[PDB]
């Protein structure tokens, strides 16, 4: 969770998986993981009394701490990185394409 | 731990789940001595399997039990598996489950006999069969893309949008590394070199693995080779003679993109990738274009990734972007993907138990595995 | 194979 | 005598007005040799059209000029028409008006191109162009109804009324004979038969026309086929090999009613026919239900009349009555209907005369014959 | 031949 939130180079390939609709569209899974979430928006405290996270498996712990916990701004954050990646690559060829069409005319 | 055996047309890789590399990699050949034994001091076994046959390949008739990904001779296949578990892996199959790999669009009898042999000869507690191309995508850490696998018998393009492959868009061609080897020795006679016997076939494969490369522009490179020098490389044969090959360096790999040289009406390896993508949904085409993955030993030529990108770009619309991913260890991508799948905790419920096979016979392999 | 090819 | 030339994706039928059967029925292919010729003095042609291509299909690359109902090659289309008149029919179009057949929802570019090509290269005195689906009901003798036009191109459901095609109610469907032929070889590889080349595609088409059939119940037939060997039939290849198909007989034609087998989201021909009827007006819905007529070679499978009637009955309301009309001449229904229209005395009024074409130009085809 | 056979 620290490497993913650090926007490190090595996490670029696997962060696209978390932006897919399959991971986000889990209405049943999100409801079950709701009591284990942390209200990081205000206070940063457990919503329920104990709801120990050690009982959760390795993948359940990662999902609730990333998707459920940060669901307020996760989609906006993901949209910020998707646009940046596209501009870093598709902008260079787009300029060439416009120049070629204008030159041909 | 679960053994992961990836039987291949040319070579078979066996190891353990969770490892980063196969434990044993030996050729999948079974040879028998055509000459008559004259001495009695040594054992002089009836048949030799694996690298043992390669060392003594001069006096043996090497036969491949697998052709085009289909096990033609089941008597020799039992010899190879008996050699894998008891001589290379030196483990008892009766305690560890075994994971196998089968090429897509294969005869139903091919994977039906595999289940029967595993559960009756080696008495493995569990078994599973997985598509070779699907596992190649897992080794790259992806779950959405198109895998261009190419080995000795099969060159299949399997577009995998999700964890499960798309069955209706799978394209399989019977043009692979073994076909190019037969073409290399056909055009090598033009220079005066004659390789005919199966023992001499293994010499040609060494030449192909070391000197052949894919030219970016075939027409331009042919003219360059017409000026002589700067392109001829010298290879040393086990006899001792030195042979030189000129335009044959790039002509043999060019048969992949132009199968008309071999007299096959099938399209090239670049068009068959574009055709496979065109059979998918419009929304999914964007992801498959940018996540093309190569695998297999045939795609290990120097410059095949660069040449493939140019060919697809011309065919594909200019709006889409093409990104060919060529991992450095793509030779063992099929096995590495299988190691990840076997080590998963969720995969423990996908095993075929011994009791399950007994109640339904060999036919259970079609319904459970994919 | 059976019909077609050699396999 | 006005010629009635019905061009098609699979076969083109040509003859004369008033006849009850086409004079020449040959495949609509244009093959070219892929191998260089060694025997001199034979006078071998450059391109083979029709029955000549089929006879020598082993050393040719058969290309269909019409794919999915749109002519992708307007140079080969002229070759077929040239072969139809001078060779097969042996009649010069100089003194015989020619009737052509379009396809439902045809692009305007093809409409003008057909008129321009024939009025200049062949300079026929007169022309009239009609819809293939419209002519299908004319052969059956009824002017009002819904035609389930199917063939080697694209399946069309055209609910014509008073002899006029409804433009909004036409529903397209890409499920045709070529898709089933491609799907048949994909599932035939499960038994070990590998047909891949275009020459061997013709072989699979022969198998489909002789052995394939539509089962009344898919689930019941599947269990029976697996349990007993009664359903298996033997077919002989041109090379003498004998093949056996057990359950592929009712699995390839079944793709028409369940397109999900090929991976298409669109519904089957049973639901497309019902959907097309619903698009029409409520008052004329009664007449269309009892006057549905199948046409084309795809709907020639045994038992397709019963399977279609049963499945459309459940979808339709219980008040509605179903009467699937399946004439035995439905293979040539398009051509026979054209001959009936040509022989009419009042048909002279809507000729496109050569004199009128010059003054108006190619655009006259849109407004004169519609 | 050169490499292979005698011719
Ligand atoms: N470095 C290389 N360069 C070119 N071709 C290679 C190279 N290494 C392997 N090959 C080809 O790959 C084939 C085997 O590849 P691989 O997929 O690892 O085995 P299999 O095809 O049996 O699964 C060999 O027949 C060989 O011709
Ligand atoms: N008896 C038959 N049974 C099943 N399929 C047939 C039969 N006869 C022809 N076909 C299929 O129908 C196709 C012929 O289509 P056709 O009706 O000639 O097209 P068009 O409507 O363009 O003339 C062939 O490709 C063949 O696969
Ligand atoms: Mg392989
Ligand atoms: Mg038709």
């Amino acid at each position: 969770i620290r490497m993913i939130l650090h926007c490190d180079d090595s996490m670029n390939e696997c962060v696209e998986f978390l932006s897919s609709d399959k991971v986000l569209n889990q209405p049943k899974l999100k409801a079950d993981l709701e009591p284990y979430r942390i209200d990081w928006a205000n206070g940063g405290d457990l919503v329920n009394s104990e709801k120990d996270a050690s009982e959760l498996s390795r993948w359940d712990y990662l999902y609730v701490r990333l998707i459920v916990d940060l669901g307020g701004y996760w989609n906006q954050r993901m949209n910020a990185l998707k646009v940046k990646n596209i501009i870093e690559t598709n902008y260079e060829n787009l300029v060439r394409q416009t120049k070629l069409i204008g030159r041909a005319a | 731990a679960a053994l992961v055996v990836d039987n291949g047309s040319g070579m078979c890789k066996a190891g353990f789940a969770g490892d980063d590399a196969p434990r044993a990699v030996f050729p999948s050949i079974v040879g028998r001595p055509r000459h008559q034994g004259v001495m009695v001091g040594m054992g002089q076994k009836d048949s030799y399997v694996g690298d043992e046959a390669q060392s003594k390949r001069g006096i043996l008739t090497l036969k491949y039990p697998i052709e085009h990904g289909i096990v033609t001779n089941w008597d020799d296949m039992e010899k190879i598996w008996h050699h894998t578990f008891y001589n290379e892996l030196r483990v008892a199959p009766e305690e560890h489950p075994v994971l196998l790999t089968e090429a897509p669009l294969n005869p139903k009898a091919n994977r039906e006999k595999m289940t029967q042999i595993m559960f009756e000869t080696f008495n493995t507690p569990a078994m599973y069969v997985a598509i070779q191309a699907v596992l190649s995508l897992y080794a790259s850490g992806r779950t959405t893309g198109i895998v261009m696998d190419s080995g000795d018998g099969v060159t299949h393009t399997v577009p995998i949008y999700e964890g499960y492959a798309l069955p209706h868009a799978i394209l399989r061609l019977d043009l692979a590394g073994r076909d190019l080897t037969d073409y290399l020795m056909k055009i090598l006679t033009e220079r005066g070199y004659s390789f005919t016997t199966t023992a001499e076939r293994e010499i040609v494969r060494d030449i192909k693995e070391k000197l052949c490369y894919v030219a970016l522009d075939f027409e331009q490179e042919m003219a360059t080779a017409a000026s002589s020098s700067s392109l001829e490389k010298s290879y040393e044969l086990p006899d001792g003679q030195v042979i030189t090959i000129g335009n044959e360096r790039f002509r043999c790999p060019e048969a992949l993109f132009q199968p008309s040289f071999l007299g096959m009406e099938s399209a090239g390896i670049h068009e068959t990738t574009f055709n496979s993508i065109m059979k998918c949904d419009v929304d999914i085409r964007k992801d498959l274009y940018a996540n093309t993955v190569l695998s297999g030993g045939t795609t290990m030529y120097p410059g095949i990734a660069d040449r493939m990108q140019k060919e697809i770009t011309a065919l594909a619309p200019s709006t889409m972007k093409i990104k060919i991913i060529a991992p450095p260890e793509r030779k063992y991508s099929v096995w590495i993907g299988g190691s990840i799948l076997a080590s998963l905790s969720t995969f423990q419920q996908m095993w075929i138990s011994k009791q399950e096979y007994d109640e339904s016979g060999p036919s259970i392999v079609h319904r459970k595995c994919f | 194979w059976x019909a077609x090819c050699p396999a």
